[PDB]
C-alpha cells in the first residue's frame, strides 16, 4: 500500500 | 444618508472634477461599474471621493460577489480627529482579501504544536469552529482547542483502534476496530451511547443531522440514531468490506472492496442500485444528492447518476489509488497515490487542472481541502502545499517537515477560512505524532 | 405617427414616437398627461438633439464607444439628460464610459484625468493608503 496511507491491521 | 452625513461634517468643498459635481446618486451608479481593486484606488483620490467610495450599499453587493453574506462591525475607540463612517461591508470585504493574501504569500507564523497520541497514528481528524478532534489507533480520541492549543478532553472507552470519526458541535462519533461506534459529548467527554451491531471493524461513517451511517469490514452498513442510540436499519448486500460511505438523509451511497458502489433507500433497507464498472476496490466516495462520485484502486474515478444508476463519466488520468476526493458545486478534486492532485468539472468530464510541476509532491497525496481560490494538499513527503485552483499553479509550501524525507508525514488536514490543522507523525520515530495549527487570520 | 417635443432652449423637435418613447419620462407625459408639445426644461436643443440621435439608433458596443468619444462636458450632460429623461440604455453606456476612465489604478493618475486636488493632510493620506491597501 502506498506509504502515507493506512488501514487497521487484519482482525482474522 | 451616511454619505450625506459625511459631506455635511467634513465639508469637502470646491472640486473641479466630473464625479464631485454629479448628483450623489449618479456618482454612485458610476462607481458601481468599477471592480473592488479600483474602488480602492479611487478612494485614495481625495476626501470627496473617499467618502463616496465608502457607500455601504456599494460594497454589500460587492461582498455578495465574493460570497461574504456577513459584514464585520469592528474595533471601537478614541477617534482620530475628523471622523469617518466606515462601511462594515467594505471592511468585511477587505478582511477577506487580507486573509486570502495571508494564505497566499503571508509569512508562515510558527504553528501551535499539540503533542499527543505518542508513537501512534492519527486515523481521522475533525475541525468544527474552534474545536479539533483527533482519532487514533492508540484507542482514543482527543478534543482540542484550535484557539489555545490545549487538549480539552481524551475520550477513553474503545478497546480497539479508532479509525472513523464525525462531529457536529458537541456531538462526536467514533468507529473502532472493537466493532462498536460510540457517541460522545465533546464538552464533558463522556460516552453517551455505545452502538453494537457490527461484528467486524467499523471502517467508515457519514453523519447527517440526527442519523449516522457506518460501513464495516463485515460487508454491511448500519444507520443509527445519535440521540436514542438505536440502530434503525441494516444494509446488507455487499460481498466485501465497505470502505467508504456518504449519507444525505435521503439515500445512502457506499463503496466496498467488491469493486461495487451501492445506492440505498435506508427506510426500507433496500438496495436501489448496484453501480458496476470499477475493476478493483473502491476507496473513496462523494455525493451531492444528484451525482455519486467513486474513486478506485483501479485508477479511475466514476461519476454516476444516482437516479438511474447510469455511469455519466469515467474520469481517467490518475495512475494509482485515488485516496481522497472532495466534491463541491460539480467541481471535484482528487488526491492520488501517484502524488498528483486533479481538478475536474463533473458536468462535462473535463480535467481542469493537474497539480504537479517542479514543486509537486514526491509521494502519495494523503489528504486535501479546497475552496474557490485554493487547493491545500498533504503528503508523505512531509509537506502541505498551497495551490491556485484557477491556474493550477503551485504557490508555496505551508508546511515543510524537516524529517519529511526520512519518515515525517502529514496524514490529514482540515482547513477553515482562517486556519489550517495538520495531523503529523511517522512510522519510525523521526516525528513525534501531533497536530499543527496554522493561523492565517488578520489583525482587524 | 410622430410626436413633437420642446427643449429648454425653446426649439421644437419632431420625432417618431417609439423612438421617443425610449425615454420613459417622455413616454409618461405623452400617454398619461397628454402634453401636445412635450416640454423638456432640463434638456437643451443641443443635448436633446444628441439623445434623439442615440435613440433612433436603437460590455460597451462599438459605436456608442465612438458616439461618446466626446469631451467630458458633453458626457456629463448626457448622464443627466439620460437620468432626467430616464433612458436606462443611454444612462448605463455613458456612466460606464466614465467608469472605464478610472479602471487603471493609481490615485495620482486618476487625478490627472479628472483634475482633482490631493486635499489629504500628511497623516490622512498615509492612513488612506493603509486602509485601501491591496
Amino acid at each position: 500500500l502506498p506509504s502515507g496511507l493506512l488501514t487497521p491491521p487484519q482482525s482474522g | 444618508t451616511q454619505v450625506k452625513h459625511m459631506m455635511q461634517v467634513i465639508e469637502p468643498q470646491f472640486q473641479r472634477d466630473f464625479i464631485s459635481l454629479l448628483p450623489k446618486e449618479l456618482a454612485l451608479y458610476v462607481l458601481s461599474f468599477l471592480e473592488p481593486k479600483d474602488l480602492l484606488q479611487a478612494a485614495q483620490t481625495c476626501r470627496y471621493w473617499r467618502i463616496l467610495a465608502e457607500d455601504n450599499l456599494l460594497w454589500r453587493e460587492k461582498c455578495k460577489e465574493e460570497g461574504i453574506d456577513e459584514p464585520l462591525h469592528i474595533k471601537r475607540r478614541k477617534v482620530i480627529k475628523p471622523g469617518f463612517i466606515h462601511s462594515p461591508w467594505k471592511s468585511a470585504y477587505i478582511r477577506q482579501h487580507r486573509i486570502d493574501t495571508n494564505w497566499r504569500r503571508g509569512e508562515l507564523k510558527s504553528p501551535k504544536v499539540l503533542k499527543g497520541h505518542d508513537d501512534h497514528v492519527i486515523t481521522c481528524l475533525q475541525f468544527c469552529g474552534n474545536r479539533i478532534v483527533s482519532g487514533s489507533d492508540d484507542n482514543t480520541l482527543k478534543v482540542w482547542s484550535a484557539v489555545t492549543g490545549k487538549c480539552l478532553r481524551t475520550l477513553v472507552g474503545h478497546t480497539g483502534g479508532v479509525w472513523s470519526s464525525q462531529m457536529r458541535d458537541n456531538i462526536i462519533i467514533s468507529g473502532s476496530t472493537d466493532r462498536t461506534l460510540k457517541v460522545w459529548n465533546a464538552e464533558t467527554g463522556e460516552c453517551i451511547h455505545t452502538l453494537y451491531g457490527h461484528t467486524s471493524t467499523v471502517r467508515c461513517m457519514h453523519l447527517h443531522e440526527k442519523r449516522v451511517v457506518s460501513g464495516s469490514r463485515d460487508a454491511t452498513l448500519r444507520v443509527w440514531d445519535i440521540e436514542t442510540g438505536q440502530c434503525l436499519h441494516v444494509l446488507m448486500g455487499h460481498v466485501a468490506a465497505v470502505r467508504c460511505v456518504q449519507y444525505d438523509g435521503r439515500r445512502v451511497v457506499s463503496g466496498a472492496y467488491d469493486f461495487m458502489v451501492k445506492v440505498w433507500d435506508p427506510e426500507t433497507e433496500t438496495c436501489l442500485h448496484t453501480l458496476q464498472g470499477h475493476t478493483n476496490r473502491v476507496y473513496s466516495l462523494q455525493f451531492d444528492g444528484i451525482h455519486v462520485v467513486s474513486g478506485s484502486l483501479d485508477t479511475s474515478i466514476r461519476v454516476w447518476d444516482v437516479e438511474t444508476g447510469n455511469c455519466i463519466h469515467t474520469l481517467t488520468g490518475h495512475q494509482s489509488l485515488t485516496s481522497g476526493m472532495e466534491l463541491k458545486d460539480n467541481i471535484l478534486v482528487s488526491g492520488n497515490a501517484d502524488s498528483t492532485v486533479k481538478i475536474w468539472d463533473i458536468k462535462t468530464g473535463q480535467c481542469l487542472q493537474t497539480l504537479q510541476g517542479p514543486n509537486k509532491h514526491q509521494s502519495a497525496v494523503t489528504c486535501l481541502q479546497f475552496n474557490k481560490n485554493f487547493v491545500i494538499t498533504s503528503s508523505d513527503d512531509g509537506t502541505v502545499k498551497l495551490w491556485d485552483l484557477k491556474t493550477g499553479e503551485f504557490i508555496r509550501n505551508l508546511v515543510t517537515l524537516e524529517s519529511g524525507g526520512s519518515g515525517g508525514v502529514v496524514w490529514r488536514i482540515r482547513a477553515s477560512n482562517t486556519k489550517l490543522v495538520c495531523a503529523v507523525g511517522s512510522r519510525n520515530g523521526t516525528e513525534e505524532t501531533k497536530l499543527l495549527v496554522l493561523d492565517f487570520d488578520v489583525d482587524m | 405617427p410622430s410626436i413633437k417635443l420642446q427643449s429648454s432652449d425653446g426649439e421644437i423637435f419632431e420625432v417618431d414616437v417609439e423612438i421617443a418613447k425610449q425615454s420613459v419620462t417622455i413616454k409618461t407625459m405623452l400617454e398619461d398627461l397628454g402634453m401636445d408639445p412635450v416640454p423638456l426644461p432640463n434638456v437643451n436643443a443641443a443635448i436633446l438633439k444628441k439623445v434623439i440621435q442615440w435613440c433612433t439608433h436603437h460590455d460597451i458596443p462599438v459605436w456608442d464607444q465612438e458616439f461618446l468619444k466626446v469631451d467630458q462636458g458633453t458626457l456629463f450632460e448626457l448622464i443627466l439628460a439620460a437620468n432626467y429623461l430616464d433612458i436606462k440604455g443611454l444612462l448605463d453606456v455613458t456612466c460606464k464610459t466614465v467608469a472605464n476612465m478610472i479602471k487603471g489604478k493609481t490615485p495620482e493618475e486618476i487625478r490627472k484625468t479628472f483634475n482633482i486636488k490631493n486635499d489629504f493632510t500628511e497623516e490622512e493620506e498615509a492612513q488612506v493608503r493603509k486602509e485601501n491597501q491591496w
